[PDB]
C-alpha cells in the first residue's frame, strides 16, 4: 500500500538556483503515454 | 487524514525500507499525481484513504478525491520554476526556462532538469505559484540528460 507524507508550500520563491537550457526538441507520443525523439 | 495544499511525496514499503515512487500536488481537497507513480492505486494519507477519480495513461495523469483542478499554462516567454522534492532531500526551488517538445497535436512545454526518477509528479510554477503542470514524463536526449515535459491536465 503507497502512502502521502507532505514535502512544503507551493510557492514561488525569489533567488532561487537558475539552471538548465531550452531544448526545441521534435517529438511522438504513443498509446501508453511515452515520448520519443524523433529525430 | 491530511487534506491540506502543498506538494507531498508518494511512498511504498513493498520494495526495501520505505522507498519514494514519486510526488503529487493537493489542492482544493484533490490529490494530482502522475499515473506511472501510483498506476491508479488507492492511497494513504495518516488514517484516511484517497481513492481515485480520473486517469488517463496516454496523458499520464491521475486525480484523487475529486476531478483534476490545475488549470494554470506555460505562457511561452517567461521563466518557471521546478519545486523539485527529490528521494530523501528536502524541497528545492530551481528556476529555468522551458525549451519545446515540438508534437504533431501541437507545441508542450519541456524542462531540462534531471533528478531522480522517484522526483516525478513535483510541480511546475509560474510567477503567481500556480501550478502549471507536473514533472516525469518526458524523453533522453543524444547526451544522455533527461527532458521531461510540462505534463498538465483539463479543468472541467
Ligand atoms: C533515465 C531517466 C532519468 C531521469 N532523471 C528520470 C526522471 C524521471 C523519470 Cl519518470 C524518468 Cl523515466 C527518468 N529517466
Amino acid at each position: 500500500d503507497m502512502y502521502i507524507e507532505r514535502a512544503g508550500d507551493i510557492t514561488w520563491e525569489k533567488d532561487a538556483e537558475v539552471t538548465g537550457n531550452s531544448p526545441r526538441l521534435d517529438v511522438a507520443l504513443d498509446e501508453s503515454g511515452d515520448f520519443s525523439l524523433v529525430e | 487524514g491530511e487534506t491540506t495544499d502543498g506538494v507531498y511525496r508518494v511512498m511504498t514499503r513493498r520494495l526495501l525500507g520505505s522507498t519514494q515512487v514519486g510526488v503529487g500536488v493537493m489542492q482544493e481537497g484533490v490529490f494530482h499525481t502522475m499515473w506511472h507513480v501510483t498506476k491508479g492505486a488507492a492511497l494513504r494519507s495518516g488514517e484516511g484513504r484517497l481513492d481515485p477519480y480520473w486517469g488517463d495513461v496516454k496523458q499520464d495523469l491521475v486525480s484523487y478525491c475529486g476531478p483534476w483542478k490545475l488549470d494554470a499554462a506555460w505562457d511561452g516567454l517567461s521563466e518557471v520554476q521546478l519545486l523539485a522534492v527529490p528521494p530523501g532531500e528536502r524541497a528545492k526551488n530551481i528556476q529555468t526556462l522551458p525549451g519545446i517538445f515540438k508534437t504533431k497535436d501541437g507545441d508542450i512545454g519541456a524542462v531540462a532538469l534531471d533528478y531522480p526518477a522517484g522526483t516525478s509528479g513535483s510541480p511546475i510554477l509560474d510567477k503567481c505559484g500556480r501550478v502549471i503542470g507536473l514533472y516525469g514524463n518526458g524523453v533522453v536526449i543524444k547526451n544522455g540528460s533527461y527532458v521531461s515535459a510540462i505534463t498538465q491536465g483539463k479543468r472541467e
